[PDB]
């Protein structure tokens, strides 16, 4: 038997219904999430990390000249010094004064912590969305599965098949472009390959973390070597990976908003609490029982003792009743003022039952449907005590749920006063008009 | 079997089972003659541009038949408005160029 | 010098254009591209192929019976067939007559074919586009490179820094499903994973060639084995794989628009004539020589001895000059109204030079470019002879191209007659109104 529904986005909070077969006493069905995930199609677009200046021997050329060439190395530098006369610990390395020359090159390569101190820049597409489900139906223990959130896919969860619909929400956290460091993902709008500055973000660029074409883009200049010391100053941007580091600012795990959870294996945003989700459940036919075998409830006269509109199951409520062949009998509330803790509640031949519920109104009232029965429940709630508390509320608040009886009276006092004294006016101006009329007539 | 394919300036593409895909385009080398008499030059576009031929001549004969029926309206009107003062006057001088630019 | 321009995505059709830096004569730039590759990202959702049906031995249980037990086997089936009574090579091999049953299996398996003969479902998202570029310039020869057309990535191509606009049009071929076999592609909105019905494509749903994880969805049905004989009997719909594979339809590869061709390795349209390409190219400033230092020409006049609109460079024209210092010169028509052939000529201290033209417009009229000075060319153009060509027209026409000397002298006949008439009638109206008024004054 398929059961269709539609629950929120929620994780942690229980979507509780009855399933009612024609002919069959209902089976009390409980769908809860464990978590929620989002997983975009990304695709690597380079990796950013840390240069390291690779400075080759210079070439100390006595007595002649020597001419630089291009090589393919990345930001590649070469300049020939003239006029050098280095010293050694041998002493003068060449013998004539001006005449000799010095050629030095450098050039930029991925330092060695490139292999784990990099991040990694990703373009985000719309991607797929999949959740854990666990699930309770009638004598059934929890079973869970994880499923995808398609509408279409089915997933067996104890026997029971269910379908998911998508979320009736596409928001997602991740931009169309993202930055994952370490554990962070940052929705930075980073350069295109090839683009990047000297001292910015994207001042190196790899494809790979083991790419042979590296793009290095820092103002590398070579200086002339220090009269008689053989080396290779130079001065270069420091690095804007670094600089990055410093500058990144808060991540998108810290400002996502919906409290999404952010996970990079695979990159995903967890327990996104957006709009609602459709479901679909077929339960197994042996699952449900005749009507004719199970117990009926009569005369059933429901009593709030205390209630509270705390986030806890505030509520207390105790339900008179009497019931032939003292069985099991699933309790539920299909009105969305109040949500019931209890599932079901054993019965004898009389007597009464107590079941606790949270509700956001201050008067509420619900239609409580004992199996294959109803009773109506009505009682005032007292404000909670606790300002702040750490678990989400159980309960779901409306438009109404705060307005009192004295607000109501208030406010009908106001409307039909005011509605009274408008027809009053009507009304005297018309009787006038027709006492007029029989004044010519 | 013979079959026709309508090619024009954006060309196409046929493939014959198993062999390479050929590409050809139409040329401008519709029949007519452009610098020849009317007729000529209408088959000529109408060769190359069929529709826009079209509505290009019933285009003119409306501007046509709307501006020669504006003009002749406005002329008679013209000459009513400039002839009636002088009919409900038979005993007018009626110089001969009134005749001359009025009718 | 950076010069900036746009070009039609066209593939083969060379664009042309001068480089005119101030106080330096013309540098001829030529830009060809010899491919340009739409390349989709791509993810794999599920790999589809011909089933097979994996049938062990029956257990034939004699004077006895067996139950059937669930197993986590594609689309497994299990009956007990009672009241067997089987017969082999060696005669009758239970000896009870009718307390014997025969419990038969089947699950479905993926087919030795599945590893080459299979059908790839991909989810397909905007991605990246390239091109190879094929650029010349002044004396320099034909140098090509690889490029990405997004505007941001530079390339350098024979000392020439190539910055090559995003396509006009973000238009792709691709919908959001396709799917990839053999060498074809196919828009096929293919059943989401784990929905794909009995006899239909997504019959045999499988994440990857190489998973440990299959959905089969078959009518797979055991039929009772006859009388006397050992064998396992089972009626299954024919492979939804096969069907497809017969009703598969035109390809994409057949039916994309704008001529593109359908690449797999990477998944790719190519040669897609949509829209235009902005560009820009950084020429070196060594390719560039002073004005004074290039040979001066003037008294220019062209005569155009030949010429049809056909799509090759069907016309040819004859242009008089004097010069001085003789040696090469540019030659390059700005306007849209003709392409010309040659790009550069010869010429001595004086004498005449021909070149080759294509154009579209009946009466061309275009500005023609001689390094440091220009001349207009005008002449007739004659229909061209062959009704059909086996390659792209060079020249591109405009709305007034095909209106001749003679339409258009009757079009201005048509409207000055027209609004003659109708001034005239107005005219008219104003001189006998002014009349009619000195009449009344
Ligand atoms: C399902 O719920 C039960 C009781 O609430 C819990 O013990 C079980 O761990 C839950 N399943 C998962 C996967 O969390
Ligand atoms: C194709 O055109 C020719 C004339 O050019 C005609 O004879 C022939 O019947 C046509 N065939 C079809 C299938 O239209
Ligand atoms: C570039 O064009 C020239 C002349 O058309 C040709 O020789 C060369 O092969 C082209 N480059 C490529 C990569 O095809």
């Amino acid at each position: 038997y398929e059961h269709t529904a539609v629950m929120p986005n929620k994780v942690g909070i229980p979507y509780k219904a009855l399933v009612e077969r024609p002919g069959y006493a209902p089976v009390h069905l409980q769908i809860q999430l464990v978590n929620t995930r989002i997983i975009p199609s990304t695709n690597l677009e380079y990796i950013t990390c840390k240069y390291k200046t690779k400075v080759p021997s210079p070439v100390v050329k006595c007595c002649g000249a020597t001419q630089c060439t291009s090589k393919p190395h990345p930001d590649y530098q070469c300049q020939v010094f003239s006029g050098v006369y280095p010293f050694m610990y041998g002493g003068a390395y060449c013998f004539c004064d001006t005449e000799n020359t010095q050629m030095s090159e450098a050039y930029v390569e991925r330092s060695e912590e490139c292999s784990i101190d990099h991040a990694k820049a990703y373009k985000v597409h719309t991607g797929t969305v999949q959740a854990m489900v666990n699930i309770t139906y009638g004598s059934v223990s929890w079973r869970s599965a994880d499923v995808y959130v398609n509408g279409e896919t089915p997933a067996k969860i104890g026997d029971a098949k269910l379908i998911i619909g998508p979320l009736s929400s596409a928001w997602s956290p991740f931009d169309n472009k993202v930055v994952v460091y370490g554990h962070e993902v940052y929705n930075y709008d980073f350069p295109e390959y090839g683009t990047g500055k000297a001292g910015s973000f994207g001042d190196l660029q790899s494809r790979t973390s083991t790419s042979n074409d590296l793009y290095a883009n820092t103002n590398l200049k070579l200086q002339r070597p220090q009269a008689g010391i053989v080396h290779t100053p130079f001065t270069q941007v420091p690095s804007g990976f670094e600089r990055w580091k410093k500058d990144k600012g808060a991540p998108l795990n810290d400002v996502a908003p919906f409290g999404c959870s952010i996970a990079l294996e695979p990159l995903r945003a967890e327990n996104c609490a957006v709009g609602s989700i459709p479901i679909s459940i077929d339960i197994p036919d042996a699952a449900f029982t005749r009507i004719s075998e199970t117990p009926t409830v009569s005369d059933l006269e429901c009593k709030i003792t205390e209630c509270t509109y705390a986030f806890d199951f505030g509520g207390i409520a105790t339900v008179a009743y009497k019931s032939s062949k003292a069985g099991n009998c699933p309790i539920h509330s299909p009105s969305g003022v109040a949500v019931i803790k209890e599932n079901d509640v054993t019965l004898a031949e009389s007597g009464s039952f107590t079941f606790h519920f949270s509700t956001a109104n201050i008067h509420p009232a619900f239609k409580l449907q004992v199996c294959t029965s109803a009773v109506t429940c009505k009682g005032d709630c007292k404000p909670p005590k606790d300002h702040i508390v750490d678990y989400a509320a159980q309960h779901t608040e409306s438009f109404t749920s705060a307005i009192s009886a004295t607000a109501w009276s208030w406010i009908k006092v106001l409307v039909g006063g005011t509605s009274a004294f408008i027809v009053l006016g009507l009304i005297a101006t018309a009787v006038v008009a027709l006492v007029l009329f029989f004044h010519r007539h | 079997t013979t079959v026709n394919f309508t090619v024009t300036g954006e060309g196409l593409e046929y493939t014959w089972g198993n062999h390479p895909p050929k590409r050809v385009w139409a040329q401008e080398s519709g029949e007519g003659n452009p610098h020849g008499w009317p007729h000529e030059v209408v088959v000529y576009y109408y060769n190359r541009y069929p529709l826009t031929t079209i509505i290009g001549l019933c285009t003119c004969v409306a501007i046509i038949m709307v501006s020669c029926v504006t003009s002749v309206w406005l002329l008679c009107r013209t000459r009513n408005l400039c002839i009636t003062p002088y009919k409900l006057a038979p005993n007018a001088q009626v110089p001969i160029l009134l005749a001359l630019l009025c009718c």
